[PDB]
């Protein structure tokens, strides 16, 4: 038991050094969305009334 | 003595959110005075041919229309650039004789939606307006009393 | 003194009357140097008054340099002869030679 | 302790601080011995420096390559210059940097005259050609602006700020600098603009709004083909051109309205009708 | 980006003036090397690439006819968010340094040098960009005179440093549009880059076309200390993590100087890519990590080595937070003394 | 010397726990962090039946001879990572966090002491 336990944590020592590098699964700017965006102002006749 | 105007003034009218502050459409350029000041707060430029009529939005205070009797309409927002025409647009090549837009609401037309213009040729035409420029923009309210009031010291 | 009554609230408001304000202070502060007056009281003998005037020179023109950049953007802001002449009337008396 | 100082030193501007502590006490040989030693070995490595950048020399960022190149040159002249003024054997090191010099302003001053009658020429004939001009491939009018004469009035700028005398030919065309570079904005805004107003009209109103556009066209193409580039009153012109895209964009405006309002929402609510 | 360490953004430009090509920007997350996070198509070279402090999403782009673009990261059609135009008083020439103002009081400011010399200040708006001249180059010449590079010192707005192609740095204040605060007149050639030193005010390094890097103190009228590389200096940067620390890339060759470890001689000299020119630098602040960029547009980084570091002569000695800040300030202080006493 | 095992585990960052197990499914040793006997006796029983299904099928369902898998790693939601690795009869799962879980778990720490500082300094209060 003794040898297996270093060797296996060892292991598992080397696996949590690898994920803790980079995060890997981070999305940049997750969720957030365009927040201001240019609108140009519009003008749409709707109906013409004529005699 | 020096708000006379060139010609004959045409439409007086005051925003509905500040009743202090009213703009007369006379002549060439349309003009804002406070209550208590004999001369006009705020003379914004000038424009072709003469202004039949200028009316104040009712939704937003800041953004106020004027249909010029060159069959153009220019809309004046003063909540982004005071010194510039927010946006113009010509309604029809006959002269525009007078412009009203709708209050309250009902369905789906909201306050400042549905703006009526009345052309020379005698055709009236309802103009759909944009969302942004009906809509209360943020602090709107706030920032043109700031600035009504801070023209009225300089005043 | 008569800058910091002015109140021209023409084209864009708040941020030029901030600018104008800091400057007002700016001339205060120089006051409170040059006002405070330790020894000095304008003795023909002492030099260390003159010394204070160059200093005190140098700040005036510092604020003149200020007062006419914001000049010039508010002239050029207003758009009509109109609006630029009325500047003009409240800066009448501004000018600093 | 002196030893350990002259190594430090061997930096011109430092040595000099230091010898003012020295003044006041063979050490005065040895210090113009080794200012004069190290000022022929800054003249060696700049010379070698010189041919190295003699092909292509660096030259400033956003720089013409005649003007650049000259710019360069002068530079590396001037630096000569100071550390051969500081070292004021000797006469040899003097001597070699002297020559390199000479090599310097006559290579470089033939080299300058024949840039500027190779451009002036060449700037000419692009400054005065219509006003603008449209592919045949692209069908659309470009702003006919030329890069040479952009790039000769940038480099014409550049010898004013060394101080070098321009010909006065070159002169009358950078006092005017300033005016072309407003009526080149304003063009290309006009053209990006006229872009912008064609993409708002939708493709049903095309065809019929087709002579209006054509309109544009017409108003615009005397002016273009017969402004000559400097004509008495261009920016008159620009002003004509900026009241018709106006004219166009009022009663385009008013169509698009007319059709992505009224027209649209009564036949979208007749669809979402149902009526049973 | 100042939100996030992994995610860095290289713009294409074309160099020389005589070739010009359409210039692609490519944001190279850490996380994956193989193709670029985000690829953005352009009419011109893009000149310059900057991102704002207070948002990661908002990107300054400069091109070619002084075209000036905001890009926004979030946005999936990837469109320039907004433009210049001639109506809009887009500056000539080429705007070779673009910077962002952290101030978010007023909206967003943009800070863009062009190649003909007008600093313009521009304000994002709502479908529309108004541009404010900060300042003019501005002398026995034809024209204005041409300004390569800009900085703003970050512990005074007012102050900012811009570098000119005659070759003489001006120090410019934003409340005097028509004066020069003051001017240096040690370069020869046109200055690449100027930028103020990390954690101290009125110092920065400069590097110039000829083949000099002169470190200067705003007070003084002359470069403090000037280094010679045989090899033309293309551009000098500091060291966000210690003061005192700056990297120059030199014809294919990198080198760190750090002037507590030697006085002149460079600590460390590389070659990360034979086969190219390194048109650029840039450095890290979260890690010591150099991003270097060939003339080929190969954007290679090179980690700094542990052997550099402030508070060096005692590990963990006198537990200062404050000397993090302020010793580094104070160390500059006693070098710049020194230097005064050698001249 | 096997103990020492255990604070090495807890030494490496983005580490909360480490879980050993028999080849009958008995948990040897277990971190105090995470529940003691009653988590590995459940942490136990569902790694021994992925671990011998996994093993079983990469040798059968994958039709692959002598193919033996030797790191088992499961990232699921927020910064849980399950890394499972097998020495002689003895397999283990550990779980590690990312730097955002990390950073959290400090600052609930943090919080946590602070609460304990408030407690004590009402404790005073009271006793004065």
């Amino acid at each position: 038991f003794p040898q297996a336990v270093k060797d296996l944590k060892e292991g598992v020592e080397k696996c949590i050094y690898q994920n803790n590098q980079i995060d890997l699964l981070e999305e940049y700017f997750e969720g957030e969305t365009s927040e201001h965006v240019v609108e140009n102002l519009s003008s749409k006749t709707l109906m013409l009334f004529k005699d | 003595d020096q708000g006379r105007h060139l010609g004959p003034v045409y439409s007086i009218n005051r925003s509905n959110q500040n009743p202090k502050y009213f703009l007369s459409v006379g002549d060439w350029s349309c003009k804002i005075w406070v209550e208590d000041l004999k001369t006009p707060i705020i003379r914004t430029k000038y424009h072709g041919s003469y202004l039949s009529d200028g009316c104040w939005s009712p939704t937003r205070s800041g953004a106020f229309f004027l249909v010029r009797r060159d069959g153009w309409m220019d809309v004046w927002d003063y909540y982004y650039r005071q010194n510039e025409i927010a946006f113009s647009h010509k309604v029809s090549d006959s002269p525009l004789t007078c412009i009203k837009i709708n209050q309250t609401g009902g369905a789906y037309h909201n306050s400042g939606k549905l703006c009526a213009i009345g052309d020379q040729d005698g055709t009236v035409t309802i103009l759909e307006l944009c969302d942004s420029l009906y809509t209360m923009q943020p602090k709107e309210k706030d920032i043109i009393n700031e600035m009504f009031e801070r023209e009225y010291r300089k005043e | 003194n008569k800058l910091e009554k002015i109140e021209l609230g023409g084209t864009k408001g708040k941020t030029l009357t901030e600018s104008i304000a800091q400057i007002f202070k700016e001339f205060e502060e120089a006051v409170q140097a040059f006002t405070s007056v330790s020894y000095d009281i304008m003795n023909i003998a002492e030099k260390k008054f003159d010394d204070d005037f160059y200093e005190f020179r140098s700040k005036i023109k510092e604020l003149e340099r200020r007062l006419a950049s914001v000049i010039t953007q508010g002239f050029d802001d207003y758009d009509t002869i109109y609006g630029r002449f009325k500047l003009l009337d409240n800066f009448e008396g501004l000018l600093t030679r | 302790f002196i030893d350990n100082n002259f190594n430090r030193f061997r930096y011109s501007l430092k040595l000099l601080h230091k010898f003012q502590s020295t003044i006041k006490r063979h050490n005065l040989t040895s210090r113009y011995n080794a200012i004069l030693h190290n000022y022929a070995t800054e003249l060696d490595t700049i010379q070698r420096v010189f041919q190295d950048q003699k092909s292509n020399p660096p030259l400033v960022r956003n720089m013409p390559p005649e003007a650049g190149k000259i710019i360069w040159a002068r530079h590396l002249f001037q630096k000569i210059t100071g550390p051969i003024n500081i070292f004021p054997t000797e006469i040899r090191r003097y001597y070699g940097s002297y020559n390199t010099l000479g090599k310097q302003l006559t290579i470089y001053e033939m080299w300058f005259y024949q840039d500027w009658v190779n451009k002036i020429e060449q700037s000419k004939a692009a400054l005065q050609a219509t006003l603008i001009v449209r592919h045949d491939e692209n069908k659309k009018l470009y702003v006919n602006f030329d890069l040479e004469i952009m790039q000769l009035i940038r480099e014409a700028k550049c010898l004013d700020r060394q101080g070098i005398e321009i010909p006065e030919s070159a002169r009358i065309i950078l006092l005017q600098e300033d005016k072309f570079k407003t009526y080149y904005n304003e063009l290309l805004y006009a053209l990006k603009e006229y872009e912008r107003i064609n993409s708002k009209i939708k493709p049903i109103c095309k065809n019929l709004l087709l002579p209006h556009i054509e309109d544009l066209d017409l108003k615009l193409r005397p002016g273009m083909v017969t402004l000559t580039w400097t004509s008495m009153n261009i920016e008159s012109y620009l002003y004509y051109v900026h009241q018709g895209l106006k004219k166009l964009e009022q009663l385009i405006i008013n169509v698009n309205d007319i059709i992505e309002n009224r027209i649209e929402n009564n036949l979208k609510t007749v669809s979402k009708v149902v009526l049973v | 980006n100042p939100l996030y360490p992994d995610l860095f953004a290289v713009s294409l430009g074309s160099y020389d003036f005589t070739k010009q090509r359409m210039g692609l920007i490519c944001l190279y997350s850490l996380k994956n090397t193989t193709h670029p996070e985000y690829a953005f198509n352009c009419e011109a070279g893009v000149m310059c690439l900057d991102f704002h402090p207070k948002s990661a999403a908002l990107l300054a782009v400069g091109l070619y006819d002084g075209t000036v673009l905001v890009y926004d990261i979030r946005n999936k059609h990837k469109k320039p968010i907004y433009q210049s135009t001639v109506r809009n008083q887009k500056h000539t020439d080429p705007v070779w340094q673009v910077k962002w103002n952290p101030d978010t009081s007023k909206n967003y400011n943009f800070y863009s040098i062009s190649s003909d010399g007008r600093v313009m200040n521009w304000i994002l708006m709502k479908n529309k960009l108004e541009p404010e001249e900060v300042i003019l180059l501005r002398s026995t010449l034809i024209g204005l005179a041409c300004g390569l590079c800009f900085d703003f010192n970050k512990f005074e707005p007012h102050i900012f440093l811009v570098g000119t192609e005659e070759g003489k740095i001006h120090k410019c204040s934003r409340a005097y549009s028509g004066q020069y605060q003051e001017t240096y007149n040690g370069h020869l050639l046109a200055v690449y880059k100027v930028k103020w030193n990390n954690f101290h005010p009125r110092t920065f390094i400069s590097a110039s076309a000829d083949w000099t890097v002169r470190i200067w103190d705003s007070k003084y009228t002359s470069q403090i200390i000037c280094f010679d590389l045989s090899m033309m200096v293309v551009d000098a940067v500091w060291a966000p993590y210690s003061s005192t620390v700056f990297a120059c890339a030199t014809m294919d060759k990198v080198q760190v100087y750090d002037l507590n470890v030697d006085k002149l001689n460079k600590l460390a000299e590389q070659k990360i890519v034979k086969q190219p020119k390194l048109t650029n630098l840039s450095f890290n602040y979260k890690d010591p990590i150099l991003l270097v960029g060939d003339s080929h547009g190969g954007v290679t980084l090179v980690k700094l080595s542990p052997n550099l570091c402030k508070s060096g002569p005692e590990i963990k000695q006198t537990e200062d937070k404050k000397a993090m800040e302020e010793f580094k300030n104070v160390k500059i202080e006693d070098y710049e003394r020194e230097k005064m006493e050698n001249l | 010397n096997a103990d020492d095992q255990l604070k090495q585990l807890s030494a490496l960052e983005g580490a909360n726990g480490y879980v050993i197990f028999n080849e009958s499914g008995i948990p040897l040793k277990r971190h105090e962090k995470s529940i003691s006997h009653e988590k590995a006796v459940h942490i136990a029983a569902l790694v021994s039946d992925l671990w011998n299904v996994s093993k079983k099928v990469i040798q059968r369902d994958l039709k692959t001879p002598e193919n033996d898998i030797e790191v088992i790693r499961l990232r699921t939601k927020h910064s849980y990572e399950y890394i499972i690795t097998q020495s002689g009869d003895f397999t283990m799962l550990a779980i590690q966090l990312c730097g955002k879980a990390i950073e959290e778990a400090k600052k609930a720490a943090a919080a946590a002491a602070a609460a304990a500082v408030v407690q004590e300094e009402n404790k005073e209060k009271e006793k004065k």
